[PDB]
């Protein structure tokens, strides 16, 4: 039931017809072989890269979602002046850098809680115990939790394990990629991206990356 | 015959050989004893006669060291234009030179360095440099610094080129000794392809863009409202009024009829009294006929068809 | 990546990185502290 | 160009005797239905030594007479 | 057995195996010992179908809008050259319904999946009818030769069931192919020289012949 079971050797590949390499099996969620590299290799150190892909993937992932439906309200007529690449140096209290090292602080413990489960996954436990009751040991990075997992869908409740982290990381690979698209595009178009989005859609010909 | 003769990964590309220093040897792929170790290691580094005692291995070594060496040049030449392209007077010194100093580099203000950058002239503070690069690029018609950053990306380009063709010609797909030993073919190639089609594509450029746009500026003219070369290839009207002699066409050429080529391809012997440099009409003629000389030379030697001397045979 | 981080631990790329940050810091500190003579803070 | 002049002349003239001097004469794979050799290398090089011999010439004459 | 200037060398290697052998190799290109990279007696056979195929659709596609454009069948202002159509922006430029970068990008992806696909296959021949590429990488797994694969997508109609009709079929293809590459060729190096269509010097070199090739570098 909760098991990671991986996909088999004969998957889906980021480029079809190609080898796959001998360190991405398919134990991690996600994997099509993508290695033109090979970054990698050591096994000790593509656990971290992993964790690093699913961490990345998650801030990715709050991170469009704080563009992009933000700016919807801003278009239905709810929040005022609204964009992201100017929402840093616009006003608030605390200065911006009173903001930041209490981030700093907070982000500190809650990352520095995340790494001591990286460096040794049973140091920092949550879900406190119950009598005659065994919480699961979990994975890193899936720390399930009745913090980080309340709806129980991490073992396998609506679908597979592994077909779930597959999703989320799919799913936040498509968020970097689209976080990427906002830090490039409204730099080199000094513009929104949902305008950019409704800008290519009036006419995709001539009003791509080409035109600036 | 002279056949292509190559070998497909002859060795695996990987970091593995990164990992262990001094892997090329015997005494020295076993670790440091002493301190010597390292001055054997730089010092036997690139004696590939030491390492592999067979021809072929060294060649192919020396070969894509050559490439290393290539993409260094093209790199540093990329350097150069760039250099010129974003971090010069080269504008100002076209204006005027004789009282603008040529400068191709700034310093950055930090530890008082700054004073480096001297009033070279043209409302530009910068180091005079002195490898004669600006003199190339006004023999050249540059007059635009878009050129000198499109050449630099160029340049890049053939670095990244010539590194990617010493990867594939020792680690994917590597010439053995037949290609090498084989040296009537290489001496054909590099006197008719390197020497005598460089000369014959340099007069061509000389004669479509250095010797238009170096009239133009002998004439006086400011290089922002100079004609760019395409338009002197484009509009033959332009380049006509500046020689009628393109107004005839090639047919000055195939006709044998070149002595009404003798407006931008004369023998004018000593230095253009308006700019201290040689005539670049001679300099065309120059490469011209260099190119000519080098494309008969190229043929001497006989490679895989019966016509040709063997050096061996000589 | 495997053998590069070897490679990277070299005694010459290591210490072009030290050096390259090293002196980095020591730029940027003589940009933001340029002309020093003295320690005045105590 | 301009068939039958003189740079017409004393260019396919010499084309044409470097051609003979290769063929049946003391200048000299790829097997052709010649009788004896001269196969298309051998041909390339007798037009391209004839006309060097023939922009020589012509060239010659132009300088003077 | 039609031998066009074949070589010692060149009947060692083009004997019957390849559509065309007609032993023209003076070169040496095609030698199988010491091969790699490119430079390989199948990658070329390979290459020269394509090239040939891809310059029989530049032929009969860039004298076509010429063909038809001055016999009527299609506008004046699609009618262009092979080189006014936004090909040469130096020589000309048409506006499609969209920029040519844009339409460049588009030609990239789009033959990026129809060529790294067609890559794949040369490599192993077995894939591409393994990965869910829509379910209609049903077609695209029948290899056999890597240059002619013919399956339902790319073969539809039989045209060669039979070796000799396949035979005789592939030898047309490469001589057409041939023809049509010189023609490209000829297309590439008239507007070079001429700087009009390569139409246009065709029906200029019939009706009059007068000046046919002896505008040497002149436009
Ligand atoms: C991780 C990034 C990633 C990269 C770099 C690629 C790279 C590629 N995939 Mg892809 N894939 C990637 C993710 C994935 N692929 C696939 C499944 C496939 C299939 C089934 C096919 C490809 C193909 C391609 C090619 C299409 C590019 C192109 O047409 O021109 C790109 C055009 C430009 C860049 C424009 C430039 C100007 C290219 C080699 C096709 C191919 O190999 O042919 C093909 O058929 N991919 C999956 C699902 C498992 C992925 C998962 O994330
Ligand atoms: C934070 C970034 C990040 C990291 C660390 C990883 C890490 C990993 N990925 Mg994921 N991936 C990412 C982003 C990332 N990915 C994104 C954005 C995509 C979509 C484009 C993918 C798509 C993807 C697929 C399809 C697959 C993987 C796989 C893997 C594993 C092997 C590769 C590896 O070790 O690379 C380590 C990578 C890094 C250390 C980051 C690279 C940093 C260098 C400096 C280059 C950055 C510059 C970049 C090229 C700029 C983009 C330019 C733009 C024009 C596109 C590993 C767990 C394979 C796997 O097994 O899945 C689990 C697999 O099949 N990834
Ligand atoms: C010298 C005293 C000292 C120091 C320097 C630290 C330093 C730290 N502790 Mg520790 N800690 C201490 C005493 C100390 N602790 C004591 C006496 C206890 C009680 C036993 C704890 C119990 C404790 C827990 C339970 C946790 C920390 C955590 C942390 C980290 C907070 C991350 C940050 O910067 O957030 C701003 C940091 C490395 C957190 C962490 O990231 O752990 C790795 C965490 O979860 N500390
Ligand atoms: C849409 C992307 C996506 C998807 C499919 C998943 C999927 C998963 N996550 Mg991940 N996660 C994501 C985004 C995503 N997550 C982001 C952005 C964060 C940062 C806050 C996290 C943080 C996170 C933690 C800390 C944990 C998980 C866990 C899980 C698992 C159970 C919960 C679930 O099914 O989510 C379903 C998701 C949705 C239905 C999305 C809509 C939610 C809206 C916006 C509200 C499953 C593998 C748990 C796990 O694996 O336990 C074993 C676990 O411990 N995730
Ligand atoms: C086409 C040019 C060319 C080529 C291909 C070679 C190739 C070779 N030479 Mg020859 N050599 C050349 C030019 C060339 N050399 C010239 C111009 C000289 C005269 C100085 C020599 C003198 C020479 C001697 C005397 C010896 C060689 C040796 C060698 C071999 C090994 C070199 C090695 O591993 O050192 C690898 C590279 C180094 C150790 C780096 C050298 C560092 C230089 C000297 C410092 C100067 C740099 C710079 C200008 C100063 C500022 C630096 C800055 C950071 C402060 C190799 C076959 C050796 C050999 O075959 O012996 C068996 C040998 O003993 N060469
Ligand atoms: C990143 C791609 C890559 C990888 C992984 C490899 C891997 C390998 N190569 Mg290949 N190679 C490559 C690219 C690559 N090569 C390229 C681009 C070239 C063309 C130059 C070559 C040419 C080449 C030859 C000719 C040989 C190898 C060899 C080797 C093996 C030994 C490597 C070693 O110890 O040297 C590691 C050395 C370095 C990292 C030094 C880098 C030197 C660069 C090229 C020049 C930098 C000079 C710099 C600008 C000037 C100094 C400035 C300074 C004073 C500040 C190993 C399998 C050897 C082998 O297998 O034979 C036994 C061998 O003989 N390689
Ligand atoms: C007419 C064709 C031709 C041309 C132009 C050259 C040119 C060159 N050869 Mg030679 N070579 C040829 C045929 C040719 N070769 C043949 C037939 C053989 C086999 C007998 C060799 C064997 C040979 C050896 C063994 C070596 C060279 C080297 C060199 C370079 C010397 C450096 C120099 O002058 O920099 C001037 C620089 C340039 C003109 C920039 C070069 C940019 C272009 C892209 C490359 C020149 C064309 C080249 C042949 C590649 C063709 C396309 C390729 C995809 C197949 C120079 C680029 C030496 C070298 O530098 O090593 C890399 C070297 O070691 N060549
Ligand atoms: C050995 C002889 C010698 C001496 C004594 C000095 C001394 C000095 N030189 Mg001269 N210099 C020398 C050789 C020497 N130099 C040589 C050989 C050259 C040619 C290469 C120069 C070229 C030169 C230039 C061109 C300049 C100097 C400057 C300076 C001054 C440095 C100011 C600075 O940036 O430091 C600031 C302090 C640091 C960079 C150290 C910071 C270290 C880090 C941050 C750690 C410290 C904190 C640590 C954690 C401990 C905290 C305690 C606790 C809380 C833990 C200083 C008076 C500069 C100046 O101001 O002119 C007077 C200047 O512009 N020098
Ligand atoms: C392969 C190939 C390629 C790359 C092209 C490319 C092109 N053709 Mg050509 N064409 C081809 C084959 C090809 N054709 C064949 C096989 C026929 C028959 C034609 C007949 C044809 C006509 C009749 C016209 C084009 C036109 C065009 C242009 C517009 C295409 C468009 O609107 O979509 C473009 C340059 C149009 C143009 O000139 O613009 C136009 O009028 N093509
Ligand atoms: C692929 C190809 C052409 C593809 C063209 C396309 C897609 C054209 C598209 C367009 O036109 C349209 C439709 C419409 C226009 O508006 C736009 C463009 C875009 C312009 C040409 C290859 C063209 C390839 C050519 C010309 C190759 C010639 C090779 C020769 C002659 C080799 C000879 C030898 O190799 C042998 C036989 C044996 C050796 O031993 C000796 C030697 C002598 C070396």
């Amino acid at each position: 039931s909760s098991v990671c079971e991986p996909l088999p050797p004969d998957r889906p590949l980021w480029f079809p017809g190609s080898s796959p390499p001998e360190w991405l099996d398919g134990s991690l969620p996600g994997d099509f072989g993508f290695d033109p590299l090979g970054l990698g290799s050591d096994p000790d150190t593509l656990k971290w890269f992993a964790q690093a892909e699913l961490i990345h993937s998650r801030w990715a992932m709050l991170a469009v979602t704080g563009i992009i439906i933000p700016e919807c309200l801003e278009r239905l007529g709810f929040i005022e002046n609204f964009s992201w690449y100017d929402a840093g140096s616009r006003e608030y209290f605390a200065d911006s850098t009173t903001l930041f090292v209490a981030q700093m602080v907070l982000m500190g413990w809650a990352e520095g809680r995340r790494w001591a489960d990286l460096i040794k996954p049973g140091s920092v436990d949550i879900e406190p115990k119950y009598p005659h009751k065994v919480n699961p040991k979990p994975d890193v990075g899936y720390p399930g939790g009745l913090w980080f997992d309340f709806m129980m869908w991490g073992r396998g409740s609506p679908e597979p394990v592994m077909v779930l982290r597959t999703k989320e990381i799919k799913n936040g690979r498509l968020a970097m990629l689209a976080f990427l698209g906002f830090c490039f595009q409204a730099t080199y178009t000094s513009q929104d991206p949902i305008e950019n989005l409704m800008a290519h859609l009036a006419d995709p010909g001539h009003c791509n990356v080409f035109s600036a | 015959e002279v056949k292509i003769l190559v070998d497909r990964d002859p060795i695996k590309t990987s970091f593995e050989e990164w990992a262990k220093p001094g892997h090329f040897s015997r005494t020295i792929a076993k670790g440091p004893d002493t301190t010597t170790w390292i001055w054997n290691l730089h010092a036997d580094a690139h004696d590939f006669d030491s390492h592999t005692s067979d021809l072929e291995e060294i060649s192919r070594k020396v070969f894509s060291a050559h490439f290393g060496q290539l993409s260094i040049i093209f790199l540093w030449l990329s350097g150069m234009y760039f250099h010129g392209a974003r971090f010069s007077n080269y504008e100002a010194w076209l204006s005027d030179p004789t009282h603008i100093g040529p400068s191709a580099q700034v310093v950055w203000p930090i530890v008082g360095q700054e004073i480096l950058n001297g009033d070279v002239g043209g409302g530009f503070r910068g180091i005079q440099i002195t490898s004669g690069f600006f003199q190339i690029w006004r023999a050249s018609g540059i007059t635009s610094e878009l050129q000198l950053y499109c050449t630099a990306i160029g340049a890049l380009v053939f670095a990244a080129l010539m590194l990617f063709a010493g990867w594939f010609h020792y680690h994917k797909a590597a010439p053995k000794l037949a290609w090498f030993q084989d040296v009537e073919s290489m001496l054909n190639h590099h006197l008719a392809g390197l020497l005598g089609l460089g000369s014959l594509s340099w007069a061509g450029h000389q004669v479509h863009v250095s010797l238009p746009i170096n009239q133009f500026l002998n004439a006086g003219v400011d290089p922002k409202e100079i004609p760019l070369p395409h338009e002197f290839i484009l509009n033959r009207d332009l380049l006509a009024q500046l020689y009628p002699s393109f107004a005839e066409g090639a047919t000055p050429f195939f006709t044998l009829n070149w002595s009404k080529y003798s407006e931008f391809l004369t023998f004018r012997g000593g230095l253009d009294p308006v700019t201290g440099g040689l005539w670049l009409t001679d300099i065309a003629h120059h490469h011209l006929a260099i190119a000519i000389l080098f494309l008969i030379a190229g043929h001497m030697y006989r490679t895989n068809w019966g016509i040709g001397h063997g050096i061996k045979d000589i | 990546m495997r053998d590069l981080k070897t490679y990277l631990s070299v005694a010459p790329v290591l210490s072009t990185l030290w050096f390259g940050s090293l002196a980095g810091l020591l730029i940027e500190i003589n940009r933001l502290f340029p002309d020093a003579l003295t320690f005045p803070f105590f | 160009d301009f068939i039958g002049s003189s740079t017409n002349l004393i260019m396919v003239t010499s084309t044409t005797l470097m051609l003979f001097a290769g063929r049946f004469g003391l200048a000299p794979g790829l097997q052709t239905g010649d009788p004896a050799g001269f196969t298309l290398a051998d041909t390339l090089a007798c037009g391209t030594v004839g006309h060097i011999i023939g922009v020589g010439v012509v060239l010659g004459l132009k300088n003077i007479g | 057995r039609p031998l066009w200037f074949a070589s010692s060398q060149s009947l060692s290697y083009l004997d019957g195996s390849l559509p065309g052998d007609y032993g023209f190799d003076p070169l040496g290109l095609s030698d199988p010992e010491g091969t790699g990279g490119f430079i390989e007696p199948r990658w070329l056979a390979y290459g020269e179908i394509i090239n040939g195929r891809f310059a029989m659709l530049g032929a009969a596609g860039a004298i076509a809008p010429e063909i038809l454009g001055k016999a009527g069948l299609i506008p004046a202002e699609t009618a262009l050259p092979w080189f006014q159509t936004g090909v040469i922006p130096p020589a000309g430029t048409y506006t499609y319904w969209a920029d040519n970068y844009t339409l460049f990008v588009l030609e990239m992806a789009l033959m990026g999946f129809a060529e790294h696909r067609r890559l794949q296959d040369w490599y192993n021949p077995g894939s591409m009818g393994k990965q869910y590429f829509l379910g209609l990488e049903k077609g695209l797994a029948g290899s056999g030769n890597p240059a002619y694969p013919g399956g339902p997508f790319f073969n539809p109609l039989g045209f060669g069931k039979d070796e000799k009709s396949l035979k005789e079929l592939k030898l047309k293809e490469v001589k057409n192919g041939r023809l049509a590459m010189l023609a490209i060729l000829g297309y590439f190096i008239q507007g070079l020289v001429t700087g009009v269509g390569p139409y246009q010097n065709l029906l200029d070199h019939l009706a009059d012949p007068v000046n046919n090739n002896v505008l040497t570098s002149l436009k």
